[PDB]
């Protein structure tokens, strides 16, 4: 059961570098690639993410793609960069120009065949292939256009596997670029067709996590990418270690999505706490569940209190009793009953894994399907409609060759996604 | 008798492990040879300049 | 008592190495031909005589010839470990191969070498007093094995006449393949083999690969494993001649009991306790379990399912610690089963044999050590399915004359293809007709 | 910055490099001792060995031509610049990289006593997998240029690796070297002579009247006229060496080469032990007193 | 079973020098001719390519022919040049002038009797003769004209032996000579009747091999001639070492050619690995099979994806399982079934040899009979017809004595070869 990672664009390459550092640390792989671990439990599932090269070494099953090599040269220069196979780095010779149409039509179709060739070579080597894992930003240029292009091609070639994405989406408050609404709207249109399950993160939420919870005076992108690498490595953890109640990406998808369009989820991770505060509070299942459901700890700008939970999932790591988990999930569902959709008799799935992340006794990761995610898309659509009526920057995209009709289709599809979520929200029935 | 059969199997396992170590050493050697070739080319260019 | 082995081409010589390795280790002859014995009395031990003859100095030498058209494999035998066992005259080599052409072996090159072979066989037969057959090992897919095997069997059949000739034959597997021209050579081989062999045992490499993956724990098998398995089967079949037992079975009894009509001489082979050493301490190995094993299609050494046909006769060879009452109880239990069916004209479907010598364990081998084993050879109508797929592949190639110019240029009329294909078609019709229940024709 | 152990290494290099008692070092010593083959960029193959000399001149000549040499402080700050440049290096670890690059470039450590050749593995350890098959080279120090100039004579592939160099006396360990150990020092090649494939013996003495030898390690194709007098004195034909009274032989082991072995060699494996056991079993059965598995011949 | 080599022209002599270096290294022969090997396995088949001189010495069974002695003096001055027998060097006194007619008619008939005398003297010393091996370029002058003359004479004198050729053909882009189309067309006309099997190489394909796969910064003709010497020495490897499934030049020819005109083949060699990515990938049968069919590794400009495979052959060197080979060849034929000619049930032959080339654990050489070879001939024919209509340089050839009717015959014969390839290329199930 093998996972393939793809890291695309600047954001993708940075998150990937930190993720493969955390995973290599958890399995005790030296930055030279040599196994130096101290229990067979570490060795017995290394195959899930690593292929074995000759005389000891392990190589991580990842493809790195970007349109200008500056970032790629930076990741190769990082502390773990050497572990990556040289042939797995794919780059062009001219930039995306921060333009979705260039990334999708001109440099995309030019580069994509070498990426599909590498992905097929890598996929067909697995003895049994589990789903793909995709990381990219929607606000960029090559990330949005070529990432969604590649996702569409992989869905054509492997429709029976799983397609999983983690995706960074812009903000109304701290934007780096003016033309963000076009790239976001077209990318969400592509994603809602192609993806099986998608998690969304706002950088504003990571800043509020860093400043409020960890009380860092001067946070940097390394902290944000550490939070993301923690959740990313947590969702797959039960796939690759033993436990009392095993779980799998497919079982999460089957339990979270009631209907196939409703596959966008919110994320949180619980044992976050500042170095000064850590002496004051011991770990316990009530503490993890209380922190886990506090909206302060959730990685999107939308707040659950403005929506309703259709379904939720919690994955617990550590040696712990099943009694505390079941009675906590019952007590939370019973006491706050107005926030749970009534035509499902039990909304939470639990899973338990024996092996915690290093240096923590216990941890939980939370995945939630809540209609308040509709508020983010509506806000992006508002800014897009404001910009589009005046043809504000359209000549770049039309000059690449796009018909204006694509913009009205993408707007209509996003508006219908918002409407479908709003209909399922329907507070009350009659 | 099947005890002794198992013992002989273990001996064969050790032998194939030794062969694998040999082959890894050979691969490292060939990489070193390629590096030496590149070194010679750069030296010739520098002398010209 | 004695039998002489003829090994032809690459598969036959390589299988010969495994056979003589096993027969040496089972009797106890040294690799240099010696045979140590520390007791001065009790020398009266004639069992070697089936396969070896002794010189006046007491050296042992084996009753075999090795025939090949390329030198490399026999020269490998000449320089190996068994150099001193064989007389150098026995290792016969030509100059150049038959290049996967049946026509080169049969017409151009084998006619020159065949008279030396016949002189060698005569030299063996002069040092005999009760020859009761030839054992032949070959593959029908290659050029020299097909062409020289046919030519040699024809000459042997004219000169020696009624004497029995038993073939162990590797046929081209139904989807594993090694060379393009396999169908032509296999059809033309089978045409000659029909007339000039007394019993033919069929093997497919794809089945022995499946058996070695499933039962043994070998991820990457190679030909030495298959050849060691074949050697074990041959040793089991010839053990009835060499050691004491309750119910002996002479090689003429196989042909009399297994072959109902003179064309119906192709038999399936299987072997029961193929098991690894780690598995061997987890299981008892009673008579009924191994008897049930030889009938499972997972046990067959040819890729055919006997559930798609009807059995005509079965020959069950038990070796080791078995008691006749358990053999009878096992066979009666098999007879009760509903997925095993016999043609209604064969009420007494079984022949049994029981020998006391357990199977030998070979130092480098992959089989476990076991106190008892059973080996089965059986004649069944399911084999007709094996020929039909070869015939389809031949028809596919021959419809466009894809390679025929090599064969016609090296000397064969085009008519010979159609004759052989029609004769094998008639063999298919024979197997269709023989299997029809007599109650239906009234 | 530099750790105290690195300071000790730098001090040792300076003191061992310093002739006389004066606290100055000539630039010629800097040029002769510095090892380009252990330069990181050169080892990875992205810089030419002659470029290091220009860097050395650029850093050192301005004070070398003025004060007649280099003091300790300039050497120490040279290594401080070395560490500063290694801080931004691509290697995962920094301290070990600086330590072993200093050791490599300044040729300090333990060297085989004649010809000053750096060993690849510890001399007392028996040869590992690959090096048990690759042939070694015969090397001796030149005389027209004095020892310490790192110029040697080399004859290629004339020594088997069947023995261990740890058993030799300390003054003869450097006579035999691997091809990978000759990098970084000047070599002069000699020509072989036409002969068959014979193997020849190597003898020496450790005390007056007592001799020690290692059997069959020198190819018979070493041409004795090119070698110096002593070196061809120590090489003698096998049976003549055997006839010498009171001779001891160093233990030698021959290892299989996994590049030249066939598939048919798998057959006759472990058979003499099995056949011996089978013969014992059959004679025991013949004599009687066998109650389990018994031989069932005729 | 001994082969006699003939080297003709500058290209042939240069490739030959590297070939005899590679072969002498593999069998451990010193450039003085003395045996220095380290296993009896090296000595026991040395006769295949070497003749025995009195007490120890070995001489290489090769004839060197050229029209100007510059190349022979260069090879004699090379490091192994001394090994060659002096009487085997044949040279004239005036150049070919890059003109086919000079090489065929004027200096050809003057020298040709001495080459046949030397080859027969060399041939009649063998106890049993296997095929000849000839290296030459088709674009040159003496190589094309005198090489094909000699081939025709040897086919008259030894019709029962094997005739094998390696031939270099002009790229459409790297033009070193203006009159390349004439020499190529006349040489292909000679080859299709005389040769038994002919392999074709584009220098552009060797450049693309070097730049894309090996990423060499500054390649030289020594590298191209090393690639060629590697394939040439690989085809004969089963002739001269033991193995589990022996193969032979005649068995390759019998299995590859369905009909006697279809005897032109493509070559490739698989375990080429980049200078800085060798620690990252162990040798294995999947890796060799995947690299072996990659068009980056094929030595012609035509790509298999534009044609269909009639037949293919793979020769493996090393200790390896037959199961992995058979199941790999079945899986590749089944998964890509549209690219294999359907009226043959199995298109690939395999062979396995115990002894790998020095310093590699395993290697495979690939021979393919593919209809995409028609694209090279069509391109040469277009360039020939464009110039011939106006008579661009014809007076040189006509002044030597050629009838103009020869050019139209040679053009018609090449066009018929292209048509024969084209009919089998475009057939379909109807
Ligand atoms: N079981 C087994 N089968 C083999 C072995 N070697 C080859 N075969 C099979 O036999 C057929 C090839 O026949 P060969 O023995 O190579 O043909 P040949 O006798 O050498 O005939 P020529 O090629 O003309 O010399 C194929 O089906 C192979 O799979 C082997 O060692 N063991
Ligand atoms: N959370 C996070 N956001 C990032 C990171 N790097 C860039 N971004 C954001 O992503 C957007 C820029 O997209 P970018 O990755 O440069 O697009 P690309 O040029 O196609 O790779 C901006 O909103 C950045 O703030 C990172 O490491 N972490
Ligand atoms: N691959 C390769 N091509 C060569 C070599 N030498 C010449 N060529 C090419 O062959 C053509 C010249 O043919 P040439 O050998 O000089 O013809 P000749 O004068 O009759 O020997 C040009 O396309 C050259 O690029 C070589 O060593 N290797
Ligand atoms: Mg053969």
């Amino acid at each position: 059961r093998e996972i393939v990672c793809v890291q695309a664009g600047q954001c993708g390459n940075q998150i990937g570098s930190k993720f493969w550092e955390v995973i290599s640390d958890e399995h005790g792989v030296d930055p030279t690639g040599t196994y130096q671990g101290d229990s067979d439990l570490q060795l017995e599932r290394i195959n899930v993410y690593f292929d074995e090269a000759t005389g000891g070494r392990y190589v991580p099953r990842s493809v790195l793609i970007d349109l200008e090599p500056g970032t790629m040269d930076s990741v190769r220069a990082g502390p773990y960069g050497q572990i990556f196979r040289p042939d797995n780095f794919i780059f062009g010779q001219s930039g995306a120009g921060n333009n979705w149409a260039k990334g999708h039509y001109t440099e995309g179709a030019e580069l994509i065949d070498s990426v599909l060739d590498v992905c097929c070579k890598e996929a067909e080597s697995c003895d049994c292939l589990q789903g793909f894992q995709i990381c990219h930003s929607l606000g960029g240029g090559t990330g949005s256009g070529m990432g969604t292009l590649l996702i569409s091609k992989l869905r054509e070639q492997y429709p029976d596997r799983i397609m999983m994405t983690f995706s960074i989406i812009p903000s109304p408050k701290v934007s780096d670029t003016v033309v963000e609404p076009y790239n976001t709207t077209l990318s969400v249109h592509q994603l809602v067709e192609n993806s099986d399950e998608s998690m969304c993160i706002d950088n504003e939420a990571l800043y509020d996590i860093c400043f409020r919870t960890l009380k860092l005076t001067t946070p940097t992108f390394g902290d944000l990418n550490h939070l993301v690498s923690a959740v990313v490595s947590g969702v797959t953890c039960c796939l690759r270690f033993p436990g009392q109640l095993n779980s799998d990406l497919r079982k999460l998808a089957v339990n979270l999505v009631p209907f196939p369009r409703l596959h966008f989820f919110m994320m949180g991770f619980a044992p976050l706490t500042s170095r000064g505060s850590q002496q004051y509070r011991g770990l316990s299942v009530p503490e993890l569940t209380q922190q886990m459901f506090d909206a302060k700890n959730m990685m999107q700008a939308a707040d659950p209190r403005h929506g309703r939970y259709l379904t939720a999932s919690a994955l617990f790591r550590g040696r712990m009793s099943t009694k505390e988990v079941d009675e906590q999930m019952l007590n939370v569902q019973n006491k706050n009953s107005s926030y749970f959709i009534e035509w499902i008799p039990n909304n939470i799935k639990s899973s338990v894994c024996d092996i915690p992340p290093k240096g923590l006794k216990m941890a939980v990761t939370f995945i939630g399907n809540n209609t308040c995610i509709q508020e983010m898309f509506r806000r992006v659509g508002e800014q897009f409609t404001l910009m589009f009526r005046r043809k504000a920057f359209l000549h770049w995209y039309t000059g690449e060759g796009m018909d204006e009709m694509e913009f009205t289709e993408a707007e209509s599809n996003m508006n219908d996604l918002v409407s479908e979520y709003q209909q399922y929200q329907d507070a009350t029935i009659e | 008798a099947r005890f002794e059969q198992l013992a002989l199997a273990e001996r064969r396992k050790e032998e194939q492990q030794r062969e694998e170590e040999f082959f890894a050493q050979q691969r490292v050697e060939e990489n070193r040879l390629a590096n030496e070739r590149a070194q010679k080319d750069l030296e010739e260019d520098y002398i010209r300049k | 008592r004695e039998a002489i082995c003829i090994h032809i081409g690459q598969a036959g010589c390589q299988v010969g190495n495994a056979c003589w390795e096993l027969f040496c280790l089972e009797h106890g002859i040294q690799p240099d031909g010696a045979m140590p014995s520390d007791k001065t009395i009790g020398v009266e031990d004639d069992a070697f005589n089936t396969f070896f003859s002794e010189t006046g100095a007491g050296k042992h030498v084996p009753r075999a010839v090795f025939l090949d058209l390329e030198p490399t494999v026999v020269d490998e035998v000449r320089t190996g470990t068994y150099r001193q066992l064989f007389h150098p005259e026995q290792l016969i080599s030509g100059k150049e191969d038959a290049a996967n052409n049946y026509a080169r072996g049969h017409y151009t090159i084998g006619k020159e070498i065949v008279d030396l072979c016949l002189d060698r066989i005569r030299k063996l037969a002069d040092n005999c007093t009760g020859l009761q057959g030839f054992l032949v090992y070959h593959a029908v897919g290659g050029g020299t094995g097909s062409g020289l095997g046919a030519l040699l069997l024809e000459r042997l059949s004219v000169d020696y006449g009624k004497k029995s000739k038993l073939g162990y034959t590797v046929y081209p597997s139904p989807q594993v393949s090694t060379a393009v021209v396999e169908p032509y050579n296999s059809v033309l081989s089978t045409h000659s083999l029909l007339e000039h062999t007394d019993v033919a045992a069929m093997l497919d490499n794809e089945a022995i690969y499946d058996l070695t993956r499933r039962n043994l724990d070998i991820e990457r098998p190679t030909y030495t494993n298959l050849n060691r398995l074949i050697g074990q089967v041959v040793s089991s079949l010839t053990a009835s001649l060499r050691f004491d037992g309750a119910l002996n079975v002479d090689l003429t009894e196989f042909q009399t009991n297994l072959v109902p009509y003179p064309r119906i001489h192709f038999v399936l082979t299987s072997y029961a306790p193929v098991i690894s050493a780690e598995k061997a301490y987890h299981e008892q190995l009673s008579v009924s379990e191994i008897s049930n094993a030889v009938f499972e299609p997972a046990s067959m050494m040819t890729k055919c399912d006997p559930r798609h046909g009807k059995y005509m006769a079965c020959c069950l060879m038990y070796r080791g610690d078995v008691v006749p009452k358990d053999v009878n109880a096992a066979v009666a239990t098999i007879k009760t089963k509903r997925t095993i069916q016999f043609v209604d004209w064969s009420p007494t479907g079984f022949k049994c044999g029981i020998n006391y010598q357990p199977p030998t364990v070979v130092p480098g081998g992959d089989l476990a050590k076991v106190q008892r084993a059973v080996c089965m050879i059986a004649n069944s109508t399911a084999i007709a399915e094996v020929f039909a797929r070869i015939d389809h592949k031949f028809d596919l190639m021959y419809s466009k004359r894809a390679f025929v110019h090599w064969y016609v240029g090296e000397g064969m009329e085009e008519g010979e293809f159609s004759e052989a294909r029609e004769d094998l078609a008639a063999l298919e019709k024979d197997y269709e007709e023989v299997g029809a229940e007599s109650a239906d024709m009234d | 910055m530099v750790t105290p152990e690195q300071a000790a290494l730098i001090e040792g290099a300076f003191r061992s490099m310093d002739r006389d008692g004066t606290g100055l070092v000539r630039l010629e010593d800097i040029f002769r001792v510095f090892d380009d083959s252990r330069h990181p960029r050169v080892r990875d193959g992205e810089l030419a060995p002659a470029a290091t000399r220009d860097m050395l001149m650029h850093q050192f000549g301005a004070t070398a031509q003025a004060h007649g040499g280099v003091s300790f402080d300039v050497f120490m700050r040279f290594h401080e610049r070395m560490a500063e440049d290694a801080a931004v290096a691509k290697v995962n670890d920094k301290e070990l990289f600086l330590t072993d690059t200093i050791i490599g470039v300044w040729r300090l450590g333990t060297l085989l006593q004649p010809t000053l050749i750096r060993p690849l593995f510890p001399v007392n350890v028996r040869p590992s997998g690959l090096y048990a098959t690759q042939y070694m080279s015969l090397v001796w120090v030149d005389e027209v240029a004095g020892p310490g100039s790192f110029v040697v004579h080399v004859v290629r592939d004339v020594v088997r690796p069947i023995f261990s160099r740890g058993d030799l006396p300390p003054q003869l360990r450097g006579m035999f070297a691997y091809p990978t150990e000759l990098a970084g020092m000047k070599i002069i090649e000699e020509r072989l002579q036409i002969a068959t494939q014979r193997w020849l013996d190597f003898v020496w003495e450790y005390e007056e009247g007592k001799h020690a030898a290692v059997p069959g390690i020198i190819s018979a194709r070493v041409d004795p006229d090119t070698l110096p007098q002593y070196l061809r004195d120590m090489i003698v034909e096998h049976d003549v060496a055997k006839a010498i009274p009171s001779l001891f032989f160093v233990p030698t082991s021959v290892a299989v080469n996994p590049m030249y072995k066939r598939s048919s060699e798998e057959y006759g494996y472990g058979v003499p032990e099995e056949v011996k056991r089978m013969s014992r079993w059959k004679d025991l059965t013949y004599s009687g007193q066998a109650c389990g598995l018994i031989y069932h011949g005729r």
